[PDB]
DNA sequence: ATCGGATGTATAGATCTGACACGTGCCTGGAGACTAGGGAGTAATCCCCTTGGCGGTTAAAACGCGGGGGACAGCGCGTACGTGCGTTTAAGCGGTGCTAGAGCTGTCTACGACCAATTGAGCGGCCTCGGCACCGGGATTCTCGAT
DNA sequence: ATCGAGAATCCCGGTGCCGAGGCCGCTCAATTGGTCGTAGACAGCTCTAGCACCGCTTAAACGCACGTACGCGCTGTCCCCCGCGTTTTAACCGCCAAGGGGATTACTCCCTAGTCTCCAGGCACGTGTCAGATCTATACATCCGAT
């Protein structure tokens, strides 16, 4: 029988058994069901490829191949919902971003 | 040592409030900084040092550091 | 000679600023700031580098926060430069 | 000793969402520490989901409410559609 | 004949609701409104007594320390009535 | 339409206690916009609590708890 | 026999230690923790009451109320430190009023 | 379950003449039980973080330490271990 | 300043009453004894990464001097918001039924923990080049003195 | 509303370099395949509390007038912060060296999970009763209009 990873089974592409591992090794349950882990790697995916879409995006808007923590920045505070999901998070190496108030504006 | 707070020069906080997006500073404004800044200091580096005690190191490392700043609410991301 | 006025001098430095993303504080003596107010705490202590890195970047980024908040409420006084009461407002807001 | 990371799967993420765009170390480094923050947030929120309900484990319902509690708005729909997805292309192979 | 300046009232029932312990809402038209929001997530809900007891303390202290805060920034501005600049100000560094 | 049920009164007392003096006419309308806002973020979490439960009663622990989610600890009711 | 008598407490080391094998918090709980978390428990208990009494007492009551407890939180300044994210459900609040609003 | 004999048995002991309602009683039972969550999270995270598997009188030390304020926190780790050292002795 | 009158709390004293503290039965969760095993204490060793020192460059900090523009005080207008009285309304309260559903009980099947092979995905170390940084040079743009 | 000179920033081009990426070897953790025990899924029952209804009482909300004091705009003043030039000064980078302690492994022993037996500490359950909520009368702290 051909060893098929889990993860394969399940179309993702995060680790379900390392997931699996993590979740009974963490203290959280006496019992771990079979469906947590492709559930929270589906969901760990998903997070990871809409914050990595925006920064590509960003890197692409500042000529750039490579990801840089300033984009990674910029990619979160520029959406709503990834700024809410991460409000009490400081990224190393992100700045902050460009916000002038409109009184300090020349008149 | 002695008085290191004032390594934190006007320029620097300047500098600091210039990121944050302040135009005109008061001359009063830097003691306070200075005084805001030690007081978060030594809040972070007390959980630092005694989650460096309780594992019976004596370096401070960053991921104490970072445990720390999680511990107050800041999550730092990066480092570790 | 030339002389800019002295709204906009202030302005180039925040856009400046507000783009990059350097420490803009320096690594000396933050670094001894650091280890004066770990003697209370425990004598004889070693620092990591990557440590004190953190310690900055949480530091500025707090202070660079805390700037906002009292930006915000020095122009809800009607005001433009910040003052004391400015910070002291925005710190007991905030919790602290 | 061999350290564990989220590297080479956010770097599989990142070639199917943009093929031909890199990514620095701190940056991978800060990935890394996003999916951990987030892994750990769902987890204990779970658990204290299960724990509620004098339940002794942790089932796709349980992290399907911690996701639900945790994640805004349409970013929680969107976890909950891609993880009933995932789940049901697991129970049938 | 006999009015009290204005303010001397105001000050007044202050220091009532500061001694006092009540709820300060009816607790009917709360718990309609209770029940009308929760009705956007799911119908034919019922609630426990308690619930609505918790829920209603829950938004009094919410409320009260709002205006805790809105004071302080309405002072911070050099007034004494509050406006809902003071409110958005308050919620703002809140981080609300 | 019951938000209409937070009257100019009620908002006035918690002011009192609140320590506010004066009350200008438009903070009668904005402490109804963000007590509905309030209400909508506590009872949300608490409709989730009491979904997962499989309950059609939402107790006062599904609320204590949504409480605590969101960092207002509750003291009182379990 | 008892744990909590053995240790001098009056809070019950067995009941803790229970609790603390239930929680999940770790595979394993050692011997002296439950009596230590036990030991904390009774202190902070202790702290609370005392002030707590102390405020009912200046109301000339007789009986610990929610009011007196919110005094009591609220008039100490680490106890208002340590419980500063929670609502004492009628409690009520500290009477204050800011010095310029008075006459 | 609740801790209400040993918080009454406490309130005799500091104030012997003075009572305690049933809603103070069943507000000091929420803060019993918060106060114990937070003390058991903080020394799980500490056996944790250092790769330990057992919740000894160290991990709440140093939890204690780590949640409670400072003069506050200098009574209560010198209540613990001072049980700690009855309860060893006998 | 100072007095008097008229409100709005203090203060004392009965008067119920219903939560609160005190007994009772019991039962189930804690205590005591004893065993197995593995988690952690303790020793010893390696190397790395932390600390201390020194020297040279130079970017940044400190200091001093215009000068204008912004904070602040002072006035006046007018309007919005308190205070209070009369009127309306619906909350509070006290009873009642009624039944939806929350909680508890008793099978029983499926599902997750557990253990022994088995091996392939992921980590460590190694080239390897190209994406981004650095340095000139020119164009374009922004600001401010001027009309 | 325009013109023009001076300073700032952006882009095009050339050059360099070191960090991300591909790759190979090698593990050890993920996978497969079985069993076993118990967790919760589900049907059944109870009983309780959430919901609806209705009448009465009256406390609270709403509306309308009126005065006034506070928000807000305007104007003058002066002082203090910003821009700029010049002179320290110590941050920074590169190198070198010593050693403390942070990771590792090996061994062992004792501390905790687990089980059985037994008992009493604490939780329903009931009940007397006084601490206090309410009411009513007298007393005086305070506020505001003349004087």
């Amino acid at each position: 029988a051909k060893a098929k990873t889990r993860s394969s089974r399940a179309g993702l592409q995060f680790p379900v058994g390392r997931v699996h591992r993590l979740l009974r090794k963490g203290n959280y349950a006496e019992r771990v069901g079979a469906g947590a882990p492709v559930y929270l790697a589906a969901v760990l995916e998903y997070l990871t490829a809409e914050i990595l879409e925006l920064a590509g995006n960003a890197a692409r808007d500042n000529k750039k191949t490579r990801i840089i923590p300033r984009h990674l920045q910029l990619a979160i505070r520029n959406d709503e919902e990834l700024n809410k999901l991460l409000g009490k998070v400081t990224i190393a190496q992100g700045g902050v971003l460009p916000n002038i108030q409109a009184v300090l504006l020349p008149k | 040592l002695r008085d290191n707070i004032q390594g934190i020069t006007k320029p620097a906080i300047r500098r600091l409030a210039r990121r944050g997006g302040v135009k005109r500073i008061s001359g009063l404004i830097y003691e306070e900084t200075r005084g805001v800044l030690k007081v978060f200091l030594e809040n972070v580096i007390r959980d630092a040092v005694t989650y460096t005690e309780h594992a019976k190191r004596k370096t401070v490392t960053a991921m104490d550091v970072v445990y720390a700043l999680k511990r107050q609410g800041r999550t730092l991301y990066g480092f570790g | 000679p030339h002389r800019y006025r002295p709204g906009t001098v202030a302005l180039r430095e925040i856009r400046r600023y507000q783009k990059s993303t350097e420490l803009l504080i320096r690594k000396l003596p933050f670094q001894r700031l650091v280890r004066e107010i770990a003697q209370d705490f425990k004598t004889d202590l070693r620092f990591q580098s990557s440590a004190v890195m953190a310690l900055q970047e949480a530091s500025e980024a707090y202070l660079v926060g805390l700037f906002e908040d009292t930006n915000l409420a020095a122009i809800h006084a009607k005001r433009v430069t910040i003052m004391p009461k400015d910070i002291q407002l925005a710190r007991r807001i905030r919790g602290e | 000793s061999r350290k564990e990371s989220y590297s080479v799967y956010v770097y599989k993420v990142l070639k199917q969402v943009h093929p031909d765009t890199g990514i620095s170390s701190k940056a991978m480094g800060i990935m890394n520490s996003f999916v951990n923050d987030i892994f750990e947030r769902i987890a204990g929120e779970a658990s204290r989901l299960a724990h509620y309900n004098k339940r002794s484990t942790i089932t796709s319902r349980e992290i399907q409410t911690a996701v639900r509690l945790l994640l805004p708005g349409e970013l929680a729909k969107h976890a909950v559609s891609e993880g009933t997805k995932a789940v049901t292309k697991y129970t049938s192979s």
